[PDB]
């Protein structure tokens, strides 16, 4: 009745309608104050970033694209020299940049520009004031949120060493969410706890053989691997979405740090009740409604789990761009047994399945949202789940509200 | 490499999507990576379309590269034809696909589909969005338009209107009204609203109305050679330019100009005493060539502004703009670099900016009045309401639009002595 | 005595002026002091009319009081007629002349002019502008309108459009289109555009479209008694209300409801995912009764706002407003005092205000988004461009207008988690 | 060729298109910082003030209307204890007001409300914090700018007495203009000098038998009379419009205070050449152009004099609501002798004369402007001349520009 542990997931390739990992810069540059994100790509990549950024593009943001010119398209050694000239020119103008990320794209990768080596040589040149990294955000390699994962993983080898037994919470979270997380954990008697990424380059967490980490976000497979390579040990947990997800997440940390059951219960009791109450306000519209999720971000399984178990929704097909088995285990074990799971996408085939199901609410991207609405399908646009505070207790009702809203609007307008 | 934050135009394949999405019964297949479908959102979100664009991507990714990329393009063409049964198809390369060795013409010929598949040559590292649309539409006209008998009635084609075009929807409607009043009916409006079959019957129109040079100039020039159709050189934005357009159309057809001006209110609005404080207001003008040339004439000759700067981001319109700018005693600013636009604005210290969405944001930082006259533009400039720039209602709309951001006469007199 | 800074409505003699100025070939003569001509500027400056209003004042002042005041009125009536030769005239008192004991009816009858002079009873100390307009128009219709055989084809009159009416120009144009599509032509539109001789031919219409209850209600009721003409009770502002209006017209006439919805874009704009952020946004609504009632329905049922306050300044529309407000679980705010509107807005803490030019300024003070839905209005809300509130284009206009002041989805998401 | 001293002036009456003196509150309240202007009138009077004030009405202005209700019209209705209630309530929440003006209107006067009596009663009740005055701004009594005159005149009997021989400059001028005037007179060695009205209620000028005063505005006949009653003597002068107007006005003061010719010419040479050069920028468009002025404000004669003599314009008919002969004598001696002078108005007859003249530029009100534009007549709306810094040297170019602007717009828009 509950448990998708052994559910056969449909793995699917074909036409896809997803974002590349470049899009991660849009939220990363806001969290990471000392950082600049320089894409090496074409006008296409620049055009994506500006359309994605919206009003952000006019807010003097800490990102840009070194757009490939015709002369850059042949002769690898010359292209590397041009990149260095372009970086030297940017850095010379911008003393405030302490972290520079060289971001890989489809054009740079087909050109086989070794940005990993460029980062290595640029770090050596511009040390100690500017550390430069390299990671891929290309559509060939990443989908949407995986851009955060490749970014954070690039920082890990370079983090300071320590023998301290500290906690690292991994994932870029809204400041309010991050603050609540630190508070709850401090109340539980666990510390010091640091965040990856930090808000500044001079306060990144150190890592060593006694470090524990826990993922706040499901899409962090590479970063997990890199942390494990440094000796860090992961705390397995469902993702902190809703009252139940948050409790189970904090409980895993508590159990790992030997926190008493009485202490856990006393710190967690009030915020738990407040979360369940906030959610209850959205139960009437949400309960019994069929849910369908197109793949976008890897938040699908944890959010499907939250919506079924806490909001009474019925799952139909729940699709994800990538499913990390070990990381997704705790959530899969709670996901209702009926759920049809998909990894990847064959767009037209998936759209045919969608129409046959005729789901009450469809989570999908902005390329699908309006066309689906026009066909009489109520939608919930997927990007909002990455651009709203949605983790932990205080945001549990707001999260439910994100899904009740489009159904309430539909009813309101007819 | 060229460090880029803001770009006025997207890549050429987005221009191809503008033509394909403007049309009905045409499937565009783009050889491109997973992720490039972001451009779909331009049509679904900004232009607010009720259907998926008729554009699919081959969707190559790292695990399926090499000899697979050619297979993927083939499968994408086959699948798009089998599912949608279009009257014709187009195939082009994304910027990333340009760096690959796959031949879209050769692949499509080896599939041997029942309909024409028109290959497109879109150089993504030297050209941009507007060229992509101009070229795509040209290639389609070259492939489909044939010499014909002329219609018994005087008819014309409208050329250059696309999806994601700044006020294209209502400009089409307004230009149509202007022509109907003279007794001239539209044969085919293309690309916007046209099917591949409509393009086959382009020849029967007596002449062509070039609505937008940046997106229709090449197809207009082809149809002058192929179908002996003259095309209009005057874009009817502004009262004076509309009258010049109508007189131009009059020479082509022999028909007398007939106007319905019962609803033309801009001249009186501008002449009224409320508008006297507008005299000599220093205006800086930026955007695409067409809209900037048209705005400067209205600004100077119809509203009474002093034009203190003129520029465009699209080099295809650089010469007509230089020519127009000299009439105002100005050097045209030809740049795609918003930082240069910002500097030129700062040096001119205008009282009003007429530009694109970027100029609106430059104006906000500088605390200056601003109105939008050209793409690139946000969702608000794709309105539900009737909002042409062309013709007599366009002149009305443009008067209200440009005057709105400016502090009114009375408030000005309060600055000032109180 | 009442301490007054802002007034939503002028004195009733201004309402008389806007019936006279709406009409052609009618001269209104106001018994009034030198100085009261300030009201002419409303028409020449705000509506920017190209001619002096057909209104003159007897122009009494300190050196010609007492027995001279009655002579000045006589002369004013005589001189207006000799110069302009109108088809009919109207005579009325200003607030200052109401404190005098001159009889405009007796003065006008003793003069014995070859045309009707219609005396008007406008109580300046108890009534206001809208009543002035409604009563002037009623007095003129009762003097001129006469039982006639019906037109062979189904026709209606349009009643209530005046000079200085908020979007009256374009509402007339839009409503005329709505009716023509159903095969219904307009007989007389009145007072706006109508002469006294047109008022004489009001009875040949089959029914009346009551466009604005505040300026047409009384004449509509008279024509129902005198000419046995039904009049519409539904004002076609909003998509729903426009449909109910057409169903109402259908019942009156027995003709099927026919619509042209080829440019109706508001429903899709509102249904699109761009608009989901608008759900439950708290809106305060103020203005005249007609426009407030209409706006609340659009707000709640078409755009998806939560209506959190509803009121009007004209207590002539208090009954229907109280009835409308109750549907939303609200008590209607009936007041002409802007300070009391300000208190109610602050208490309701809305996210958007829909109202008058006064509410525009209250909203500025409070740092709140605001759009205009009703008179009193400034010059900007008498636009050069097509800007109806009624019908399907009005729905388009209203959508664009109301969402404009609101920061957009993306911006909202950046101003919370960043 | 110049001089209209003995020109017959047409005294015309009938339909008029002018503002009442209530409109003066619109600029008066901005100048007089701690004053409040309470009109006792109808909704008509509040409607006027609101329309006139435009944007100002939303800036919490220092004016209001006690609007008469039906109950206040009755023969037993104690409108005086109603008025006292109204001002007590107003002053209760407004301790910033040190001067309250009870402004008479057509309704208050026809009703015969004794606002003078009310002012004395109320200033006794509210001493020493607020002095309350009474004056008429009614259409019955006053035209437009004359409301400034009746206001200032009401303040005069109340001014402190002095034996001091000081100069009062009379007329509410923009701050920038007042500072320039004050600077030039200080440079000439004349002082100390004060303005009526002052910026604040506690720094009003004193008056005495040795006080001199000079008018900066032509519409100040009643204030002139009131000052002369306190024993003060006027300095006659053309109004300080343009380079010549300003020199003559300054010279009159210079001559009055025994200022030498050397010092006058030295203080005055640079500002003069600067003004004359600023005017020349407008000469090509203005020269030879015929001028017609409808009556609005009493600035017509001095402005016509400036436009003919300094801008090369040709007068036709120049009309004024009131022509104070003694005050206007210097400007009249300088007006081109061809000028047809009119005091008052019969609107239709005056528009008939205008039509037959067919003048190049017409100064008129906002009620006539657009109607006249529509008939092909270039207009200059008259209100702007009271709402722009136009007095003295520094604004002489701007003043010429007010008139050249509509002519340049017309050319720019018709080719
Ligand atoms: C009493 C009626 C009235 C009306 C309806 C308007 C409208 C109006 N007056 Mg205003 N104006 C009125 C009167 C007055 N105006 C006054 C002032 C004034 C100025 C300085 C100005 C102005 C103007 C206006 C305007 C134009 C729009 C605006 O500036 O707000 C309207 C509609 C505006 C203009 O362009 O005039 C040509 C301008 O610069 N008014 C004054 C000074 C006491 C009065 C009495
Ligand atoms: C790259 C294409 C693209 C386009 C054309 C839009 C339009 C648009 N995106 Mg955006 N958006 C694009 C992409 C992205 N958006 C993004 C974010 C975003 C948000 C959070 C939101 C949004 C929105 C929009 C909107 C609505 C208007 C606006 O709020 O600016 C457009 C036209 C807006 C909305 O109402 O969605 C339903 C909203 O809340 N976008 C992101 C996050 C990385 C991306 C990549
Ligand atoms: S990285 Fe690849 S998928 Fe992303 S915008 Fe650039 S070319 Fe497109
Ligand atoms: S003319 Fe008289 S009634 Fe009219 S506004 Fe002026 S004072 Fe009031």
């Amino acid at each position: 009745t509950f448990g998708c542990t052994d559910s056969p997931v449909r793995r699917e390739r074909g036409q896809k309608a997803v974002f590349c990992g470049l899009t991660s810069i849009v939220w990363l540059h806001r969290k990471m104050q000392d950082a600049f994100f320089l894409v090496v790509g074409s006008r296409t990549c620049a055009h994506l970033l500006q359309a994605a950024a919206g009003v952000m593009i006019f807010a003097e943001p800490r990102f840009g694209t070194a757009v490939l010119e015709e002369q850059d398209l042949a002769g690898l050694a010359d292209a590397h020299k041009e990149l260095d000239r372009e970086v030297a020119k940017l850095l010379e103008r911008r003393p405030d940049i302490r972290q520079l990320f060289l971001v890989g794209s489809c054009p740079s990768e087909v050109l086989k520009l070794d940005l990993d080596r460029a980062a290595e040589r640029l770090s050596g040149l511009h040390a100690p004031h500017v550390r430069v990294y390299s990671y891929t955000g290309s559509g060939l390699d990443t989908t949407f949120t995986q851009g955060e994962d490749t970014c954070l993983a690039a920082m890990v080898p370079t983090l300071d060493t320590t023998e301290a037994a500290e906690l690292i919470v991994v994932g870029a979270l809204p400041d309010v969410v991050e603050d609540q997380c630190l508070s709850l954990l401090t109340q539980l008697g666990v510390g010091p706890v640091r965040m990856l990424p930090a808000r500044r380059s001079d306060i990144e967490p150190a890592v060593g053989p006694n470090t524990r980490f826990i993922l706040a976000q499901p899409f962090l497979g590479e970063t997990t691997g890199a942390l494990e390579r440094r000796g860090a040990k992961r705390i397995a947990a469902p993702f902190p979405f809703g009252e139940e997800g948050t409790t189970l997440w904090l409980k895993a940390v508590a159990d790992a740090y030997g926190v008493s059951a009485e202490k856990f219960e006393a710190v967690t009791a009030a915020p738990r009740a407040r979360a369940k109450k906030a959610i209850a306000a959205h139960l009437e519209t949400l309960t019994g409604k069929s849910l369908f999720m197109f793949p976008d971000s890897q938040l699908e399984i944890p959010l499907a789990r939250f919506l079924a178990r806490e909001c009474g929704m019925k799952t139909t097909e729940i699709a994800t761009p990538f499913l990390h088995k070990a990381i997704m285990a705790p959530d899969l074990a709670l996901l209702p047994s009926n759920t049809a799971l998909t990894e990847g996408q064959d767009l037209e085939a998936q759209l045919d399945r969608h129409e046959a199901i005729n789901p009450d609410l469809t989570v999908c991207g902005l390329g699908l949202a309006n066309p689906l609405e026009a066909k009489g399908h109520a939608t919930k646009w997927a990007i909002e789940l990455v651009f709203t505070p949605v983790h932990f207790y205080e945001q549990a009702g707001d999260l439910a509200g994100l899904f009740s809203r489009p159904l309430r609007r539909r009813a309101l307008l007819n | 490499m060229k460090l880029t934050l803001w770009t006025y135009e997207g890549p050429p394949h987005v221009g191809a999507m503008r033509v394909a999405t403007a049309m009905k019964d045409l499937q565009l297949v783009l050889h491109g990576p997973q992720g490039d479908t972001y451009a779909d959102l331009l049509f679904t979100m900004i232009e607010r379309r009720n259907a998926r664009p008729p554009v699919s991507f081959s969707t190559f990714e790292a695990s399926h590269m090499g000899t697979d990329t050619a297979i993927l393009l083939k499968d994408a063409l086959a699948a798009a034809h089998a599912r949608y049964k279009p009257q014709a198809m187009a195939v082009a390369l994304t910027c990333t696909a340009e760096l690959l060795q796959d031949d879209p013409n050769g692949i499509s010929r080896a599939l041997n589909l029942p309909v024409p598949v028109v290959p497109l040559e879109l150089p993504s590292y030297s050209r941009k969005e507007n060229y992509g649309a101009d070229e795509t539409f040209r290639a389609l006209v070259r492939a489909l338009a044939v010499p014909m008998e002329r219609t018994p009635e005087v008819t014309c084609n409208l050329l250059g209107a696309t999806a994601l075009g700044f006020r294209h929807r209502d400009d089409v409607a307004e230009v149509t009204k202007l022509l109907a009043t003279m007794g001239i009916k539209v044969n085919v409006c293309a690309p916007l609203g046209a099917s591949p079959d409509d393009l086959r019957k382009l020849g029967q129109a007596h002449f062509n109305v070039l609505m937008y040079p940046e997106t229709g100039e090449s197809a207009a020039r082809h149809l002058e050679r192929a179908c002996k159709q003259p095309f209009t050189k005057i874009v009817p934005i502004g009262v004076g330019a509309t009258r010049d357009f109508l007189a131009e159309v009059s020479k082509i057809t022999g028909l007398p100009v007939v106007t319905d001006e019962s609803t033309l209110r801009q001249p009186w609005w501008s002449a009224s005493v409320d508008s006297t404080y507008l005299t000599g207001k220093r205006v800086f003008i930026f955007g695409d060539g067409t809209h900037v040339i048209a705005a400067a004439r209205i600004a100077a000759k119809e509203v009474g502004f002093e034009v203190v700067g003129m520029g465009c981001y699209n080099r295809e319109m650089a010469r007509p703009l230089r020519t127009a700018a000299a009439e105002y005693g100005l050097e045209a600013l030809i740049t795609d670099d918003y930082l240069e636009v910002e500097k030129a604005i700062e040096a001119a210290a205008p009282e009003l900016i007429l530009g694109t969405q970027m100029e609106r944001n430059i104006a906000k930082k500088l605390g200056l009045p601003c109105a939008v006259i050209s793409a690139p533009v946000h969702v608000q400039d794709f309105p539900a309401r009737y909002a042409p720039q062309m013709g007599f209602e366009g002149a009305n709309v443009l008067f209200d639009t440009w005057v709105h951001p400016l502090v009114m006469g009375l408030e000005e007199h309060l600055l000032t002595m109180f």
